[PDB]
């Protein structure tokens, strides 16, 4: 039995929504932790973001 | 001091979120990245600021914005950002 | 170190929010109080941790939960919690 | 017109209405003459309110 | 910082505990006073260090020694030591 | 009353724990209600140091 | 600040203590872990908050609970939790 | 030995206290001898979280 | 006075550097003589916020 | 942690600098304030980062920008921002 | 911490600058090196202290002196000083 | 191009600013491309010390 | 992080030491102040670099130069420099 | 009674001299801790030192 | 973290010094080794703590004891103790 | 030459200081020219422990 949740007691609208989300989240994390690529320094994420925005703005 | 690193998956998340918001408002995208950036960099000096995650034991959750959550872990050698997710929907999705 | 203090409006916000949630789920109310309390007490050593508010100049906002925001200010002598509000609804209201 | 990926608000008129409510709520809160209470008095009240709730069941 | 003060009843406790102990091992009465003194002094700079009391809401408990507890509260202006009690016996009694 | 394991509680039984916690709040409630003022930590240090001085001079006759 | 780490011995003690208390009262076990965890994490910003141990040189003692003591030490690079023990009895030591 | 006062000691007698302390040093010696690397606090968090989950479930 | 390379000094002459430095010492001495206490950083932000807002309203009218 | 305060002269400097810059480019004035603000708040946790001033003994100079310097000092109880000046010209003046 | 390294280009920059200044005033050149030196070594414990560069994404700029800027980057294993340039002129060059 | 106020910018015209920033970007791009290893800071100190020592001895 | 403070006695020590040296060589005295200053400010982020003094219980000694020792202590709220003495002879004997 | 000390073994020439020095130091510390004046911030010492050198150099 | 290594010459110095002292007072030899060892071990987390040497460019000096100096340097990959010398006499001398 | 005050310098003359510093720069240059590997700090500890043990026999 699904239950509706008040928007002052949950960011989810039904317990099914919430349970589904937490299972998706746990799965998303498991996948990220299993990737074998090395982690990147914060400032390279900076570089990538800076250039992505630059790319996006070169359009209109 | 622990250095701050991002997992490649977390940066893909970043790329997915900002590109979708930019379909509507590039400015808002930049503003959110400016917020996410600002939540994680003080972890370098205060790794245990944000609370342990209830849903993913071993990680900690930053509620950076009422719609976005940063998941991170404190390792022996670094703070790693693991994922950046929408707080209410299952987004960014799979690839 | 700055001491952490709540304005009385902020405590009735807390009273209103947990009262209302408790009509549906007391544990959820008590878990939220535990979150809010744990967000605020480290302000005594990191008062500038959270970003200035865009909407209320001079205050700072904590996104404690995807649904709740703490507004606080850093005075000469103390950290004051000013209000606790739902992040997307105009709640709690004005008695 | 705001995408829920973009904003916790659905429009700019509903955002601005919330922000004006907030600003007025704060103004009111800051004007009150009553003294601030230390955090641990808030803890004491919170403990009392939960205790009272749990009893009444 | 907050100044550290003792309620008169705390100093009576501390008196009753040290005199009982010293009619056995006066150097042990002094070692304990040195422990309690050292537990309390950093409270001026870290008043929220010790956990909230579960049995007396609004106070905090220091477990200074396996047999002794310090109860204190942090105030608008001060840290106040409220009582010093045995942790398992009801000692000192009032008079 | 039913015994408690010494790894679980610092009290031997539940009655003994409740007896203690009621005593403790009663002791606190008294302390907070006392009209006398609080004394600085330094005064407690002096009082204590003088209380030991007296003790050891006493144990010397 | 120094990062906080546990030696595997300390994690084992923590396993032995909580599982034993949990034979009787699993909430009491969970409350104790919450106390121990909250005693340790402040050491990251104030490693020297507790005085050196008289009986175990090199280590520092936290009396987290009238029945439980945390032993830890400060190193060049970290705060290390070394053991978690009963304050009064020789507990825990598994018999392997 | 002879019994210590419960307001003076957490041990019932001196012999009992010295036994504990020798036991305690033995424990500390073993722990520092363990060749395994220390784990970060947040991995202890996750081991605890799972040990409580399995306990609770098996009930 | 003696002219200075734009890569040795941020000032063009030694005369202008000495004048600046005396000016600055004078400015600081005034600043620290002001009786009024210091204001929290976040009050400076509040004022900065409202001044920028003011400038933007005026600029749009 | 030392809290960050501004002397009223430093806030006047700030008012005059941002005003003058905004007569030409208001977005540049806002960008400069954001740089100044970001130079100053880490002083709360690292007050001795910047070199002691050789032209004004007892203060320290941040070169926040090729054209602007922040003069500040570390007291018993706080970091005080004392003045914000142009690096090359005798500006802001008079009052 | 992260150890502090210079790219060979930065040391050339540094030789070009000090040698040029030393044509006019060798003490000024030595004072400037002492300033640059003292800006760079604290990066080993606070690498994220200085703002991202808006001109060279992925680096950060120290305004060490109203005329000189240090560009550095924070890698996985070290802080790298990348270049030392004049803040307003295209100086020095690169061989 | 048009002149900017000395309070607003450290360049005198937009053209001069843009030139500088594309110069800077080029400079950094070659620096990073250099195949040689980074040197520890104390090696830089050693070279600076000797560079100054030379300058002084040449009066 | 703790603030660095000097007891009035230690600044008198500094005054006499550098005065005496300056009778022979002002530059030597100035270089010694620069050394002493550089030994003391890193105490702010690492108050406990130096081990407890064994001849002055409560204090820690820095041997700053083969002829000069700095005695300091760590309090609840600050690093305090207590005295600066000659390492070998009983020197120096209001500000 | 007295012993000379090797310059490799001690910064004092004599154990009478070492002990004399250490009692002098303990005395010196004790008076420093007893002064009732407040401690001054490091930067104020820096101000005091700057003005004293500046005076010294002028006076020459 | 950088590993702390000794050059063979440094260990020879340490052999030469402790053996000399041990002919008079072996406990003093041990105390000195304990002191040098203590100065050097934090170098793996604070390699730049001690100041650049004036007389040997590229090295840094620890005044470990009024009579003994440690010379060390920070390489790409490590901290290397280079020599241990008497602060005042040319000792130990060559083989 | 020139004699030096014991509160100015850890040396007695300006040549004794110059002599020491030349001897020091020499000692270092030899140390850096030795072509043997550095040893980890732990090996120095073990060596020293053994050297003291021998000395107490």
């Amino acid at each position: 039995k699904n239950r509706a949740l008040s928007p002052m007691v949950s960011e989810f609208e039904t317990i099914e929504q919430e349970n589904s989300y937490n299972e998706w989240l746990r799965a998303k994390v498991a996948t990220s932790l299993a990737d074998p690529r090395p982690a990147i320094p914060h400032d390279e994420v900076e570089r990538r973001m800076a250039e992505r925005f630059a790319k996006m703005r070169k359009e209109r | 001091m622990l250095p701050v690193l991002w997992l490649e998956s977390a940066d893909t998340d970043l790329d997915d979120i900002t590109s979708y918001i930019a379909r509507f408002d590039i400015d808002a995208a930049e503003r959110l990245w400016q917020r996410l950036r600002g939540c994680v960099l003080p972890l370098s000096e205060h790794p245990y600021l944000y609370p342990p995650s209830d849903r993913v034991p071993g990680l900690r959750e930053i509620v950076a914005h009422p719609n976005y959550i940063i998941l991170y872990r404190v390792t022996t050698s670094s703070v790693e950002v693991v994922n950046v997710i929408h707080a209410r929907r299952q987004f960014p999705l799979e690839h």
